[PDB]
C-alpha cells in the first residue's frame, strides 16, 4: 500500500525531534552509538511514539510484521544519512521494541493474540545455537533427476514432495539446499516460572525463535521477551527480570514484626504438620530468609546463602519439610538423583533423541533455593558441580562450542542417611557419612535427629499422626510467604562496631576448647555462620541493623550443631557451653 | 559517551580550546577538568567539611525528612545572614575557585555570543559553598542543580538517571576519572543558552563524600528576553531553598497540601500511559474482549517504573469524568470501557490528550481563586457501590 508512504515520512519527522529532556535530542547518540560500535539493534520506547502518535502504537499492535517493514527502511536511511557508505558492511539494521505494557502471561496466550506484539516473562531452556534453520526447500528426484522446491518455516517436521512433474513416480526424493535461504538459529524453549504460578495447575511451554541476539540469554534465570506471536518470534530479550505486595499489606507487616517476639512464631508456622522439634526449622527458616552479600571494593565475593544439611534415621521425615518449602518458598526447585525431575545442577553435553544431535546446556534458581533429597546417593558430576557451586558461586560450561560462567548464588537444602540406618553414636560423624571433610565445611549448620524411645514423644508424635487420619497462635501462610518476599527484596541490615568485639572474645575461648577436648577444630567460616545467622534473624526481625542477642541465638544454633555433630565423650563441652547458654 | 580530557592550562591559550569545551556542554553536558591550579588545598578540605554543628537560615547542614545531608556556607559579603564556625578552608577554595567559574564562564560564552556578557553574571560572587555528606546509597533522589554553573570534585558519586542528553545510548553510566574535577550546569544556564544544557544525579556508591561548588549569578540579573518577568534570583529562589526555608519562606499563604510541588506534572502524564493502553487491547480486529483494571496497572506500572497504585486511575477518573465508566462486574473485578464503538483514532487521542491537560488546566485555575497551584489533594472519585 501506499499509505506507508505517509506512515515514512512521519516517523522520519519524529526520530529527529523527539526532545523529552532539557531540549536535547537522544537519537543523535543513539544513532551515533550504533554507528561507532557497529551495531544493529536499535532502541524505542513504546511510550515515546505513543504520546507522538497513537495511531503507530495501534498499528504496531494490530500488524507489526508490516509495521517492521517501515522501521528498518528508515532506520537505514537514517543511518546512510548520518554515516556515508554504512550499506556496504551493513545490509539491515532492526530495531528494539521494548516498554510494553500488557504484560501477558502464558497461560492467557489464546488465538485472539495471533499476530501481534506481546510481551511475556519466562525462564529460558534448551539451548541450540548459530545452526542453519530452513524457510525455503528443494528436492532431486532420482527416477528423472529433476528439482523442484516450494516453502518450509519453522514449526512443521518437512512437507513431504512425493510426485514428480514428469515421471509421475513415487520414488525416493532427496533433499536439495544447496540452493536454498539463509539459516538463522535460536530454538529455545521458554516455561512459565515457579513462583507465580497458582496452585493445582501446571506450567505452560513454548518455543522461541531468536534472529539477527544469540548466547546473550543465561539459562534458568527469569527473562522477559517482547516479540510477535504466529510459536513467539522474539524481536527484544531482557534478562533482568502475581503474587507480590501491595501498599495495603506493608505497613501490617512492620506492624506484626514489631510486636510480641516473631521469630518462635515463624517456627511454629513452619510445620504444621507434624509437632516436630525447633532445630530442623530453625536452621530451614534461617537458611530460607538468607543473610546479604557483600564486597570489598569490587572483589571478595563472600556467598549470602545458608546450605542446611540434614541427618538422621530413615523412618523419620525430612522430605516433608523440603515439600512445604517447595511451595511456600520462591523460586524453590527439588531436584532429585540422577535425574527424577529430567533437570539439574550441572552442566553437560549430551546427545538428545527427539531430533537426535549433539547440545550443551548447563541445566539450571539463581536466587532461589535448590532441594536435595538422599545427597550419599549420587555419582561423581553432580558431586563435583554441587561442590563448585558451594565452594564459589558460580558454573561454567565449556563445552559444544560455547564458553560460559554462570551465576550459581543458590542456597542449598540437603538430606542424607547414614551408611546402615543407625547414627551410630559412639563414632563420629566424619566416620558415619561417607563424605568427607571440605565438602561438610561448605554446610555451616548440621542438624540431626536420633531415635527416642520414651513416652513424650510417643504421646506426642502418634497422637498427632492419627489426629492427621481421624480428621477425613501461630502466624498464617500466606502473610509468612509475603513477609519472606517482602523482607529479601527491601531491607539490608549491616553491623556497627560499638560492641560486637565481644563475639571474639567467646570465639576465642570456643576455638581453644575443641582442642583440649574435641577432635575435630572451629575455624573463622563458623564465624562467618554465626554473623549470616545473626544478620537472617535480624532480616527477620526487620531491623535496621543486628541486635546484641541475635549472636546469642547465632552460638546456641552453632552449638547445637556442632557439639551435636560429634561423639558422647565431648559431654563436658554440653555443660563448658552452658555458661554462655 | 565521550568524556574528552584537555587540560585547563591550554585553555588560557584562548585560540584552541573554546569549540572543543563548548561542544561537549553542548552535547555531552558535564565536562572534564583535570590539573587545575589548586592541588594540595582540595584535599585538605575533606577533614573541615565533618562540623556538622550549624542550624540552617539559609546555611548549614540539611537533611530532608534522612542519610542526605547537604551543608550549604552563606557567602561573607550577605548581609545579616550568616554562621561562621571555623569554615577557613572553605573559605580558601571559595576565594580560589571563583577563578575557575570566571574562567569557565569566559571560555564557555566566547565561542556562543560575548565573553564581556558574563562579568555582570559573576559579578556579586554570592554564590555559597555546597558541602555534601551521605551517613554510612539511595540518598540522592532525581534531582537538578540549582546554580547555573555547578563544579564539584567528586570520587566518583555520579550515574546518569533515565534523561535524554549526554550518551544517547540513555544507559545508566558511573563515570570514575582519577584526578578529575567535573562541572555541573544548571538549568537556568540551559535556558539562558536556550537548551544547551541539562542535569545528572548522584547514585549507589561506597565512597560518601560529595563537594558541590554552585556559581550563583546575581540578584539583578534578567535572563535574555523572555526572563525578564522571572529574574534569575526568582528563578533560582524557587528552586532551591531548603525544607526548613520552605517550610518558613513558601509559608505565607498556609495549605500543606503542597500539590504544587507534588501531584501536577505526575498526575497529569497518567492518562497518556492509560490512553494508550485501553487502545492496546479494547481495540482489536481479533476476539472481543472488555478492558479490566488488573491488567491496566501493572502496565503502566511499567510505564513509569513506579508503584501504581489503584487510586490513581480515580483521580484520572475525578478530573476526566466521561471517558472510563466505573461499573464493577459481578466477579468483583472492576472494568472500564469507551464511549465510542468505532474506536479510538490517533487523532481522537491526541484530542483526548489536549481535553485532558485542558481539563486539568481548568480544574487549576478555578481552584486557585482560595488564595500556582494552591490547595487539591486530587480527591478520588467515588465508585459506585453494588445494590444491597
Amino acid at each position: 500500500p501506499n499509505v506507508s508512504r505517509t506512515i515514512a515520512r512521519e516517523l522520519k519527522s519524529f526520530l529527529l525531534e523527539y526532545t523529552d529532556e532539557t531540549g536535547r535530542s537522544v537519537y543523535g547518540a543513539r544513532i551515533r552509538t550504533l554507528g561507532e560500535m557497529n551495531s544493529e539493534s536499535l532502541e524505542v520506547n513504546y511510550r515515546h511514539l505513543a504520546e507522538s502518535k497513537a495511531i503507530l502504537a495501534l498499528f504496531l499492535a494490530k500488524c507489526p510484521e508490516e509495521m517492521l517493514k517501515i522501521f528498518d527502511l528508515v532506520a537505514m536511511e537514517a543511518t546512510e544519512l548520518h554515516y556515508p557508505d554504512y550499506a556496504r558492511i551493513h545490509s539491515e539494521i532492526h530495531v528494539r521494541i521494548s516498554d510494553f505494557p500488557t504484560i501477558y502471561s502464558l497461560r492467557e496466550l489464546r488465538e485472539s493474540n495471533l499476530s501481534s506484539l506481546v510481551r511475556v516473562t519466562g525462564v529460558v531452556t534448551r539451548r541450540t545455537g548459530v545452526f542453519p534453520q530452513l524457510k525455503y526447500v528443494k528436492f532431486n528426484c532420482l527416477k528423472c533427476g529433476s528439482i523442484l522446491g516450494p516453502f518450509f518455516q519453522d514449526s512443521n517436521e518437512e512437507i513431504r514432495i512425493s510426485f514428480c512433474t514428469n515421471c509421475k513416480s513415487k520414488g525416493p526424493f532427496r533433499v536439495n539446499g544447496e540452493k536454498t535461504v539463509y539459516r538463522n538459529y535460536q530454538r529455545v524453549t521458554l516455561q512459565e516460572a515457579p513462583g507465580t504460578v497458582p496452585p493445582g495447575r501446571l506450567p505452560r511451554h513454548r518455543e522461541v525463535i531468536l534472529l539477527a541476539l544469540v548466547d546473550v540469554s543465561k539459562p534458568g534465570e527469569e527473562v522477559e521477551v517482547t516479540g510477535i506471536y504466529k510459536i513467539i518470534e522474539a524481536n527484544s530479550i531482557k534478562r533482568r527480570e502475581v503474587f507480590s505486595w501491595t501498599e495495603e499489606e506493608e505497613r501490617e507487616f512492620r506492624k506484626i514484626s514489631r510486636d510480641r517476639g516473631i521469630i518462635d512464631k515463624i517456627i511454629s508456622s513452619m510445620a504444621p504438620s507434624i509437632y516436630g522439634h525447633r532445630d530442623i526449622k530453625t536452621a530451614v527458616a534461617c537458611s530460607l530468609f538468607g543473610g546479604v552479600p557483600k564486597n570489598v571494593n569490587g572483589k571478595h565475593s563472600i556467598r549470602g546463602d545458608i546450605n542446611v544439611l540434614l541427618l538422621g534415621d530413615p523412618g523419620t521425615a525430612k522430605s516433608q519439610i523440603l515439600k512445604y518449602v517447595e511451595k511456600t518458598a520462591h523460586r524453590a526447585v527439588f531436584a532429585t538423583g540422577q535425574g527424577a525431575s529430567a533437570v539439574g545442577l550441572t552442566a553437560s553435553v549430551r546427545k538428545d533423541p527427539i531430533t537426535k544431535e549433539w547440545t550443551l546446556e548447563g541445566g539450571a534458581a539463581d536466587k532461589g533455593v535448590c532441594l536435595i533429597d538422599e545427597f550419599d546417593k549420587m555419582n561423581d558430576q553432580d558431586r563435583t558441580s554441587i561442590h563448585e557451586a558451594m565452594e564459589q558461586q558460580s558454573i561454567s560450561i565449556s563445552k559444544a562450542g560455547i564458553v560460559t560462567t554462570l551465576q550459581a548464588r543458590c542456597s542449598i537444602i540437603a538430606a542424607a542417611n547414614p551408611n546402615g540406618g543407625r547414627y551410630n553414636s559412639t563414632l563420629p560423624l566424619a566416620q558415619n557419612v561417607s563424605l568427607t571433610e571440605p565438602i561438610l565445611s561448605r554446610f555451616d549448620i548440621l542438624c540431626v535427629v536420633r531415635d527416642l524411645v520414651d513416652e513424650e514423644a510417643d504421646e506426642r508424635l502418634a497422637t498427632f499422626v492419627v489426629d492427621s487420619h481421624v480428621r477425613s497462635s501461630p502466624i498464617p501462610q500466606e502473610l509468612l510467604m509475603k513477609y519472606i518476599h517482602y523482607a529479601r527484596t527491601k531491607i539490608y541490615p549491616k553491623l556497627h562496631q560499638m560492641d560486637m568485639d565481644k563475639v571474639s572474645r567467646v570465639y576465642a575461648d570456643l576455638r581453644r576448647e575443641s582442642i583440649s577436648t574435641g577432635s575435630f577444630p572451629i575455624t573463622v567460616r563458623h564465624l562467618e555462620s554465626i554473623l549470616r545467622i545473626a544478620e537472617s534473624f535480624a532480616k527477620m526481625r526487620l531491623s535496621e541493623f543486628v541486635s546484641s542477642y541475635d549472636l546469642d541465638r547465632a552460638i546456641k544454633v552453632v552449638v547445637d550443631s556442632f557439639v551435636d555433630a560429634q561423639k558422647v565423650s565431648v559431654r563436658r563441652q554440653l555443660r563448658r557451653s552452658f555458661a554462655i547458654y | 559517551l565521550r568524556v574528552p580530557v584537555i587540560d585547563l592550562n591550554r585553555v588560557s591559550d584562548e585560540e584552541q580550546l573554546l569549540p572543543v569545551v563548548r561542544a561537549i556542554l553542548l552535547q555531552h553536558d558535564t565536562f572534564l577538568l583535570k590539573n587545575y591550579a589548586n592541588k594540595a588545598v582540595l584535599d585538605a578540605l575533606l577533614a573541615g567539611l565533618t562540623t556538622k554543628d550549624l542550624p540552617d537560615t539559609s546555611q548549614g547542614f540539611d537533611a530532608n525528612f534522612v542519610w542526605l545531608e547537604q551543608y550549604i556556607f552563606d557567602t561573607d559579603p550577605q548581609l545579616r545572614f550568616d554562621r561562621k564556625c571555623r569554615n577557613e578552608s572553605l573559605c580558601s577554595i571559595y576565594s580560589r575557585l571563583f577563578k575557575l567559574g570566571l574562567f569557565f564562564a569566559q571560555l564557555c560564552v566566547k565561542s556562543v555570543v560575548s565573553s564581556a556578557e558574563l562579568q555582570d553574571c559573576i559579578s556579586t560572587s554570592h554564590y555559597a559553598t555546597k558541602l555534601t555528606r551521605y551517613f554510612n546509597e539511595r540518598d540522592y533522589v532525581t534531582f537538578l542543580p540549582t546554580g547555573v554553573l555547578t563544579i564539584f570534585p567528586c570520587a566518583k558519586a555520579i550515574r546518569y538517571k533515565p534523561s535524554t542528553m549526554a550518551t544517547t545510548d540513555n544507559s545508566w553510566v558511573s563515570i570514575d576519572e582519577p584526578d578529575c574535577l567535573l562541572f555541573h550546569t544548571g538549568t537556568l544556564l540551559a535556558r539562558w543558552s536556550q537548551g544547551m544544557h541539562t542535569t545528572s544525579p548522584l547514585q549507589i556508591d561506597p565512597r560518601a563524600n560529595i563537594v558541590s561548588l554552585t556559581i550563583w549569578p546575581p540578584l539583578t540579573t534578567p535572563i535574555s528576553s523572555k526572563g525578564e518577568g522571572t529574574i534569575a534570583n526568582h528563578l533560582l529562589e524557587q528552586q532551591i531553598k531548603a525544607f526548613p526555608k520552605v517550610a518558613q519562606q513558601y509559608y505565607p499563604r498556609e495549605l500543606s497540601i503542597l500539590r504544587l510541588q507534588d501531584a501536577m506534572k505526575f498526575v497529569k502524564e497518567l492518562f497518556t500511559v492509560c490512553e494508550t493502553v485501553l487502545s492496546l487491547n479494547a481495540l482489536s480486529r481479533s476476539t472481543g474482549v472488555p478492558p479490566e483494571l488488573h491488567v491496566l496497572l501493572p502496565q503502566i506500572s511499567s510505564m513509569m517504573k513506579r508503584k501504581i497504585v489503584q487510586d490513581d486511575i480515580l483521580k484520572l477518573l475525578t478530573i476526566w469524568s466521561d471517558a472510563y465508566v466505573v461499573e464493577l462486574n459481578s466477579r468483583g473485578e472492576l472494568t472500564m470501557n469507551l464511549p465510542k464503538r468505532d474506536n479510538l483514532t490517533t487523532l481522537t487521542n491526541k484530542s483526548r490528550t489536549l481535553a485532558f491537560v485542558e481539563r486539568a488546566e481548568s480544574w487549576y485555575q478555578q481552584v486557585i481563586a482560595s488564595k500556582r497551584r494552591s490547595s487539591s489533594n486530587s480527591k478520588t472519585v467515588l465508585s459506585s457501590k453494588v445494590q444491597t
